[PDB]
């Protein structure tokens, strides 16, 4: 599923004008305070979601389980631990 | 040694330049003009191509159909070419035809109708030529590296000009175009074959005595272009042949390292896998090619401009699993121009070159255009005892010197078309123009 160059294995490519410009032509920093600002705030943005659910579900359950513990081990807890072991 | 090119001027700044052969009964004459693409704007780009085909369309006398006749009655035949820096138009003829061809050539340049009628035609006649240049791969590789190098510049630019450009140019800007441009001081009326030189500038004054001369005259062959290292790739899998130019920024005419180029361009040289004799050449290049059937041919070429060049070398090959290893061979021996040559290639190429520039010159059409080329870009006419003395100054020193300062480490403009996907991207072709064991 792989060739190599030359015969790579890309279906026939006709009608493509491919254009660059040398490294040493180009600004490599071009463009990049506008790129770290508002391009990373939207990336960063659309996935935020998947992150957040999972991470703050996740530690919720942590926060309240190791909670209990902590409680459970205290004398208040005592009975609490009676019946749980 | 070749008989003396004489040179008179009219008062207008018309110059006359001829060169008489008693052995031959044709005569070539025509006018080279110091004018081409290059002075459009982006607006009327495809101007000077345009006028080109309404030169034969008519004149304000001679009907289009009265011109043909007139032509077929002469007996020879007219031609004509714009480049981005020069057009011509010229006239092969008997001996005592001259009159006649010169006559009509005065008529077609200074009294052409441009009428709307004749603009509306050759508007389709030029739009069907984008769509055919396709096919002349040479000239879409030769077109494209112009475009990359001199990015958004004047010598970037197409000679057919944008389609937008075709179906909007008037009578109007052709008019104008054509007298800004083609005034007494950028013209050169020039004869080769048999023509007497006395009855040329009598011919002159006859028919260019009424010619504009320019507010500001500047001498001939008088211009800042700023190459850009780009590349430009038009891969198309079903082309058997890849065709891929590279070049750096070359020199201009009248560069003091002109003959160093040139003698550089020859160390490397040419080959065509269907001569004979190329599989005995010199150049190592020559021989790694052919040994390892890395290509059907190879070019090298040295473009020179009133204010800059491109020098570099066009390939074109069907082994496509080995395009990489080409390209590499190729810009290993032009880093040997900066590390290696030495006597021995420098004087081997010196040998070459003084038979070739003036082997070159073996027709009337040839000469008129090696006059008419050297008076619209250096002013004068060059003797072979000048040229002779430049080459011999050429010294190996010199050559590395260049090569060094032109070719090492340097930006190339890099344009491949055909089945190129073994062609590798920008920078590991650059990483080839040094090496790092030097």
């Amino acid at each position: 599923y792989m060739g190599w160059w030359g015969h790579m294995g890309s279906p026939p490519q006709k009608g493509i004008a491919g254009y660059t410009i040398s490294p040493f032509a180009a600004r490599p920093f071009a463009g990049v305070v506008h790129a770290a600002i508002f391009n990373t705030f939207r990336r960063t943005k659309n996935q935020a979601l998947f992150v957040i659910l999972p991470v703050s579900f996740f530690y919720y359950v942590w926060t309240q389980a190791s909670e209990k513990n902590e409680w459970l081990y205290t004398k208040a807890g005592r009975h609490e631990l009676a019946k749980a072991l | 040694v070749s008989p003396k090119t004489r040179t008179s001027n009219l008062k207008n700044g018309l110059t006359i330049a001829s060169e008489s052969n008693p052995l031959v009964q044709t005569a070539t004459v025509g006018v080279w003009i110091d004018a081409g693409s290059r002075n459009e704007n982006a607006y009327n780009n495809g101007t000077a191509h345009f006028f080109e085909h309404l030169a034969f369309k008519g004149t304000d006398k001679r009907s289009q159909h009265q011109l043909e006749l007139d032509i077929e009655n002469m007996g020879g035949h007219l031609n004509a070419y714009t480049s981005r820096e020069s057009t011509v138009y010229y006239a092969k003829s008997f001996k005592d035809d001259v009159p006649k061809s010169v006559e009509i050539l005065a008529d077609i340049l200074q009294h052409s109708k441009l009428a709307e009628s004749a603009i509306d035609r050759e508007r389709e006649v030029i739009t069907r030529e984008l769509e055919e240049v396709n096919k002349q791969y040479e000239e879409v590789v030769f077109d494209h590296l112009h475009a990359t190098a001199f990015m958004n510049q004047p010598l970037g630019r197409t000679i057919l000009g944008p389609r937008e450009n075709i179906q909007t140019i008037t009578n109007t800007e052709l008019r104008k175009f054509i007298t800004e441009n083609y005034t007494a001081d950028r013209m050169v009326l020039v004869g080769a074959g048999a023509v007497d030189h006395d009855a040329l500038v009598e011919l002159a004054e006859k028919y260019f005595s009424h010619l504009p001369s320019s507010q500001s005259p500047v001498p001939l062959g008088t211009p800042i272009p700023n190459f850009v290292g780009s590349e430009v790739r038009l891969r198309d899998d079903t082309m058997p042949v890849a065709h891929i130019a590279i070049a750096v920024e070359g020199v201009s005419w009248t560069s003091e390292d002109y003959y160093t180029a040139l003698v550089a361009q020859a160390i490397i040289g040419n080959y065509d896998r269907a001569v004979g004799t190329s599989r005995h050449q010199g150049s190592r290049l020559s021989n790694i090619v052919s040994e390892n059937n890395l290509a059907n041919s190879f070019q090298s070429f040295s473009t020179s401009y009133s204010d800059t060049g491109l020098w570099g070398i066009y390939l074109t090959s069907e082994n496509t699993t080995q395009i990489d290893d080409l390209v590499h061979f190729t810009l290993k021996e032009w880093n040997r121009l900066s590390t290696s040559v030495s006597n021995l290639q420098v004087e081997r190429a010196k040998s070459q070159l003084k038979a070739g520039l003036l082997l070159s010159l073996d027709g009337t059409t040839y000469v008129a255009e090696d006059i008419g080329r050297q008076l619209t870009t250096l002013g004068r006419r060059v003797t072979p005892a000048e040229v002779e003395a430049k080459l011999e100054a050429v010294t190996e020193h010199d050559v590395r010197a260049w090569a060094q300062k032109t070719l090492y480490d340097k930006d190339i403009a890099l344009v491949g078309l055909g089945p190129i996907e073994g062609l590798y991207d920008y920078n590991r072709i650059r990483n080839d123009m040094s090496m790092m064991r030097w």
